[PDB]
């Protein structure tokens, strides 16, 4: 039987997966500081990565990639893009550590309403560093249900308003950003030869201007999910990232 | 020529010492008899191998070594081993009651009774040195003698040989083979008391050695013999520069100046490649073995240098290796891996090549390889080993578990805390070097 | 540290002691005449731990003590009667009448100087004395009262040696007299102060294993001692054969005893014997940890393990043993305290006991041992609340105050165990 | 490649990719302090054991 611990009760996403793991009859939750665990759903800050992978006879997995914060926090994201020849960059606003926040002057506006929006995409990277983008993104909607439009309605809108589909006008760019960012740091964080394994759920923030060009704004390492999308995504984390190493589609695979 | 005296302490130190001098003998063409048909200067000489071997008028090459253990079972296997006639009786010192995996028993109770003798026996080897460089001390962290008596010895060697360097080869405790539950206690205690007396210490985690034996050599349940033969190769790579002609790490002082800029942070991480089973093989290239030096799976201490910072890096090759292939390998690795140095140090590598390919003992489990490399890098990632150890220490000491065994031997409960805060001070020093 | 001085005192102590020597003598290849007749050399590499050398004959370092000559006369004519050293038979004639006071203060005090005289000659010819091993019951008079008196005197002369006991705790299920709780409570306090390691052999458990697991309608003391000798052989394997773990008495104490007074161990054995089908390694590890295999009538799931020592005997895969031992820990880690990391230590010996191809011996320092002292305490209080049967003890000079002290000292021991079970 | 040295047994060099105690009496003191604590603890035990002999005679 598989065993796991929980060290972040504030995580809404992983408070769910903790529920389903207990709901399969093959996962037994231990207390916070029991080291004889197979899976750690660890704390956000100061995760003891150096104490994992040292339990004889236990394959250990954790839901965070050591070193991923160089991508998540803006200050480190800026220096990563300009100092990496893999990025150098057409899809990232000008940043440093004539309207600035560079605040994109003319964003695409949802009509009717003259409304501003930003797209949140959920990406799951497993222990083998397969990049999985959740098929169900969300849209977080003047400009001078619950401000959340899901991908179906936004797709129908662009087909009616500007005679294009979401896949062609935005989603191809989105998939390119996710791949470029995540494979830029693969040699620095991957656990393919480590004594413990790592997966992690990511939340990318994207922008769209009136020319239907996609910009990367922020990537979050501890993101929350939309209410309706909580069930399907969390269960997908079990199938793809947890059960794949501890055996008991909703993702697009950005191949390589 | 300047001499080096080896000191082997406890079961781990003694058994590892045996595997090392057995390997040294095969590499220098010294037979168990002690003779050396290649050595044409009988009765003496100042060759590079004389740093570790002295010579008798009868042509016998005896080690500048002393084996001490507080129980005789292990050192008696040296008195009767295949290299028994190599050692002189006064080199092998044994008690009859060991430290019972108790640091206090090794340092205070029983160490006091024998510390004077071993120093005189060491003084005997020192007196026949024209210019002794210092000492190599082999011991375990978890054993009562290895931990408790070494710290006492390291203190006395500093007051008697103040101008002389001391290098450690320390076995870090792993539960897959550990002998005791209190090994975290003994490890923290001996590190605290020895830290200021050690110029540079090569730490070996039995867990890492154990898993390399399982993966690369395919032994289902490795034994100490398996572990010590692998460890012996690594030791032989570090000390080869003192026993063979060369220009890199030629004296013990050079180890400190090359690998240890900050005195307290004197624990270089060692990575060895390649390790291939003798029951098998395609020979690996200079680039492939150099690239393997940056795989956590080949390190003596499992940790991730990608998330630390380098203060120094040294590449020691043995076999068919030319400088051209080393550069072409480093150029490739530096662009395809995360090698970040501290701001106050140059990003570079001190390279040493010995043309003699690595020697493997007949009947062993290591395939003779045509070229190998041991990397010595001072990275802050090795502090992960202190973190694991300090945590285990905190768990038991919070409830004062087993503390009575140490207090019952004359040690005070305060030494526990003062040693722990020294590791907390060692742990913070690492933090603010690889920020 | 090599030599162990063995002492067996009282009826139970000498009966159990006689079987122990009968068993390990067979394992080391020693016949009743003291001559070795074995095929392997592992039998002789550590035989000096329990045997002295004579015509190249091995004689146990054993001291046989009792206030009655009856039990020690049957040993002298037992199967291995002639092997023991004649002078090491130290016996009186009055007996102890199942009276702790007689064994500790009157009858036994008259005899114990003779025992110490034999202890001294056995020890002074030791190259490196490990310590002492006592076998006795706590429910009688000689083994309980004179046994603990003997332990107190030995500690005075050898304060820096290990004191190890195999104690037989009484049970109403197999009871000789009603005063057994009195004698057991007085003895436990002595053991708390003056021993380093005590294997708690509960007659309640031994009986239950015979009647339930082995399905014997009416177990005898021989049936009970069959389990004890098998346990004693198991827990001393590390002492009698080459190995790196718990190979002597002080290293065992350091690994097993995190606090000086919590040194009472719960032994287990698998398989249960009274046999050609050998057990798998998983079957051995599942049984050696099962409650039905413990020799102390305590449910381990009612408490928590402080330390565990597991010994596997036979030709088996040391890998598979490691997997299964690392397996049991990770599946029931809730029953292992979090503040002692890696508190389970495993050993494997190539030589199995007689009749078995594979066996497993369990030594646990569990806080569930508290249940046993509580059992003795309630039986004690039930009588002591009415001062029943106390005249047998006050007639030997004891005062009621000594009983109340023993009562509360054991209640303290129970409280100490409950303290670390909730930690 | 900096500082290249060659001999018959091999060669060594350096590449650069980017520029940037207690005395003897104090020891013997603490060892004798630990010894007197051992002797003191043992004395208190033998004193405790001497009291139980007194009680044995009184009984
Ligand atoms: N690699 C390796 N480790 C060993 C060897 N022998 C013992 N160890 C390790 O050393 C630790 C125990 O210390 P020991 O050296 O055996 O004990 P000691 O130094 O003799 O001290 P005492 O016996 O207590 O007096 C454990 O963690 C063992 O795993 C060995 O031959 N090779
Ligand atoms: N360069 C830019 N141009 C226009 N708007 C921007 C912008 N950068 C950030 N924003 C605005 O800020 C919002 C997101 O804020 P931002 O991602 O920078 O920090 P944050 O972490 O607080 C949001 P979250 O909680 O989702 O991670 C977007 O909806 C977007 O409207
Ligand atoms: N296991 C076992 N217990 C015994 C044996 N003989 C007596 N006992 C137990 O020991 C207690 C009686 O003590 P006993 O040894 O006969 O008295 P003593 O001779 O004065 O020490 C009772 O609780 C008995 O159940 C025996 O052969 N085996
Ligand atoms: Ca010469
Ligand atoms: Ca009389
Ligand atoms: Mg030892
Ligand atoms: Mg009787
Ligand atoms: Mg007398």
């Amino acid at each position: 039987m598989y065993t796991f611990v929980v060290r972040d009760e504030n995580s809404s996403v992983y408070a769910e997966v903790s529920r389903l793991l207990l709901a399969t009859g093959q996962w037994k939750r231990l207390r916070k500081d029991n080291p004889r665990f197979n899976l750690m759903l660890g704390e956000r800050n100061r995760l003891p990565f150096g104490r994992l992978g040292h339990e004889p006879g236990l394959v250990q997995l954790v839901n965070y990639y050591r070193g991923a914060d160089k991508l998540c926090r803006k200050a480190s994201l800026v220096k990563l893009i300009k100092t990496s020849p893999e990025l150098s960059c057409t899809w990232f606003p000008e940043s440093y550590v004539n309207v600035w926040i560079k605040y994109l002057e003319k964003p695409l506006l949802l009509e009717p309403g003259h409304r501003k929006f930003d797209i949140r995409s959920w990406v799951l990277v497993d222990h083998l560093y397969n990049i999985y983008l959740y098929r169900e993104g969300v849209l977080r909607t003047p400009y001078n249900e619950g401000n959340e439009m899901f991908f179906e309605e936004f797709n129908q809108y662009l087909m009616d308003a500007l005679n294009t589909t979401l896949e062609n006008s935005i989603l191809l760019q989105i998939k390119h950003i996710i791949r470029s960012c995540l494979m830029c740091i693969e040699p620095a964080i991957s656990t393919k030869h480590l004594h413990y394994q790592s997966f992690q759920l990511f939340g990318f923030d994207f922008m769209v201007d009136e020319e239907l060009k996609v910009w990367l704004i922020e990537v979050n390492g501890a993101p929350a999910c939309a209410q309706k999308l909580y069930a399907e995504l969390c269960q997908g984390i079990v199938d793809v990232a947890i059960s794949s190493v501890f055996p008991l589609s909703i993702f697009i695979k950005l191949h390589h | 020529m300047r001499e080096c005296i080896s000191i082997h302490v406890g079961q781990a130190g003694v058994q590892i010492g045996n595997a090392c001098w057995e390997l040294y003998c095969l590499e220098h063409g010294i037979q168990p008899d002690g003779q050396m048909p290649s050595d044409k200067t009988i009765g003496g000489g100042d060759d590079s191998f004389n740093t570790f071997f002295s010579e008798t008028g009868a042509g016998k090459h005896v080690p500048r070594a002393v084996f001490v253990d507080l129980e005789p079972t292990v050192i008696d296997e040296v008195r009767t081993g295949t290299y028994r006639q190599l050692f002189h009786p006064e080199q092998l010192i044994t008690g009859k009651e060991d430290a019972a995996n108790n640091y206090a028993r090794g340092h205070y109770t029983i160490g006091k009774e024998i510390i004077d003798l071993v120093l005189d026996r060491i003084r005997k080897l020192a007196d026949q040195c024209t210019g002794l460089q210092g000492f190599l001390v082999f011991h375990s962290f978890g054993g009562g003698t290895g931990s408790g008596f070494t710290s006492l010895l390291m203190e006395r060697l500093s007051v008697d040989y103040g101008k002389k360097s001391k290098l450690e080869f320390s076995i870090y405790p792993a539960p897959q083979v550990s002998t005791a539950v209190v090994e975290p206690y003994n490890s923290i205690l001996t590190t605290h008391t020895t830290l200021e007396h050690s110029d540079c210490a090569f730490m070996v985690d039995n867990e890492a050695i154990y898993d390399i034996c399982r993966r690369n050599l395919d032994i289902e349940r490795p034994t100490y013999t398996n572990l010590n033969r692998l460890i012996s190769q690594i030791v032989s790579s570090i000390t080869a520069s003192l026993r063979f002609d060369g220009a890199l790490n030629v004296d013990l002082t050079e180890f400190q100046t090359n690998l240890v800029p900050y005195p307290r942070i004197h624990f270089p991480l060692a990575t060895y490649a390649p390790v291939i089973s003798a029951e098998k093989h395609e020979q690996l290239s200079v680039a492939e073995i150099t690239n393997a030096c940056f795989e956590p799976a080949n390190q003596m201490v499992k940790c991730d240098p990608r998330h630390g910072k380098y203060m120094a890096c040294c590449l020691l090759y043995r076999g068919d290796v030319v400088p051209k292939d080393v550069n072409a390998a480093i150029a490739t690795i530096k662009t395809k891996r995360s090698i970040q140095f501290v701001d106050w140090c140059p990003t570079g590598f001190k390279v040493g090549i010995n043309y003699q390919p690595p020697t493997v003992v007949p009947g062993g489990d290591l395939a003779k390889v045509q070229r190998a490399v041991c990397m010595l890098s001072n990275t802050t990632a090795i502090a992960e080993a202190w973190a694991r150890l300090d945590h285990k220490f905190d768990l038991m000491y919070a409830k004062r578990a087993f503390v009575h065994w140490y207090v019952g031997e004359g040690m005070e409960e305060g030494e526990f805390s003062e040693a722990r805060e020294d590791m907390a001070a060692l742990e913070k020093d690492y933090e603010e070097v690889g920020v | 540290m090599r030599e162990i001085v063995h002492i067996q005192a009282g009826q139970c102590g000498n009966q159990i002691g006689a079987k122990f020597w009968e068993v390990i003598s067979d394992e080391h290849g020693i016949d009743p005449t003291g001559s070795y007749h074995g095929d392997s050399d592992l039998q002789l590499e550590r035989i000096n731990v329990y045997y002295n050398e004579a015509g190249n004959k091995y004689v146990p370092r054993a001291i046989l003590v009792d206030l009655e000559p009856g039990t020690m006369d049957s040993v002298r004519s037992g199967p291995f009667g002639q092997i023991f050293r004649p002078d090491n038979f130290v016996f009186g004639q009055s007996g102890a009448g199942n009276n702790w006071a007689k064994g500790h203060y009157t009858e036994g005090a008259e005899l114990v100087d003779s025992v110490l005289d034999v202890v001294r000659k056995e020890s002074e010819s030791c190259d490196c004395l490990q310590g002492f091993q006592l076998t006795h019951s706590l429910g009688g008079g000689t083994g309980s009262g004179m046994g603990t008196l003997l332990i107190s005197k030995i500690r005075e002369e050898y304060p820096d040696r290990i004191m190890n006991t195999f104690s037989v705790m009484p049970s109403p299920k197999v009871s000789d007299t009603v005063v057994e709780p009195y004698n057991a409570t007085l003895s436990v306090h002595q053991l708390v102060e003056n021993t380093d390691e005590t294997y708690c052999i509960d007659n309640e458990a031994l009986y239950d294993i015979c009647f339930r697991t082995l399905k014997l309608t009416t177990p005898t003391y021989g049936d009970l001692n069959h389990l004890v000798s098998a346990t004693m052989s198991g827990v001393t394997t590390c002492l009698r054969f080459p190995g790196q773990l718990n190979a002597d008495l002080r290293k065992l104490a350091v690994n097993m005893v995190p606090f000086p007074r919590l040194h009472f161990f719960m032994p287990g054995f698998a398989p249960l014997t009274s046999q050609y089908r050998a057990l798998t390694v998983p079957e051995l590890t599942q049984q050696m940890f099962d409650s039905k295999n413990m020799m102390a009538a305590c449910d381990p799931r009612h408490g928590r393990y402080l330390t565990v020592a597991a010994i596997f005997r036979g030709r088996m895969s040391m890998k598979e043993v490691d997997e299964q031992m690392l397996n049991v820990q990770n599946k029931n880690s809730s029953y292992f305290v979090e503040w002692i990391p890696n508190n389970v230590k495993t050993a494997v010996c190539d030589i199995p006991p007689r009749g078995l191809k594979m066996s497993a011996t369990f030594i646990g320092n569990s806080t569930a041992i508290q249940e046993l002292f509580k059992r003795i305490s309630e039986q004690f209080t039930a009588m002591f609340r009415r001062k029943a049967f106390l005249h047998w003890y006050t007639g030997e000079g004891m005062d009621e105050m000594e009983f109340t002290e023993a009562e509360s000292n054991m209640n303290d021991l129970v409280s100490e165990y409950q303290q670390y079970q909730d930690a | 490649v900096i500082e290249l040295n060659k001999c018959t047994s091999g060669q060594s060099f350096e590449v650069i990719l980017k520029p940037p105690d207690p005395s003897l009496e104090e020891i013997q003191k603490k060892l004798e302090a630990a010894e007197e604590r051992r002797k003191y603890q043992e004395a208190e035990l033998l004193k405790h054991l001497a009291e139980k002999r007194e009680h044995e005679r009184e009984v």
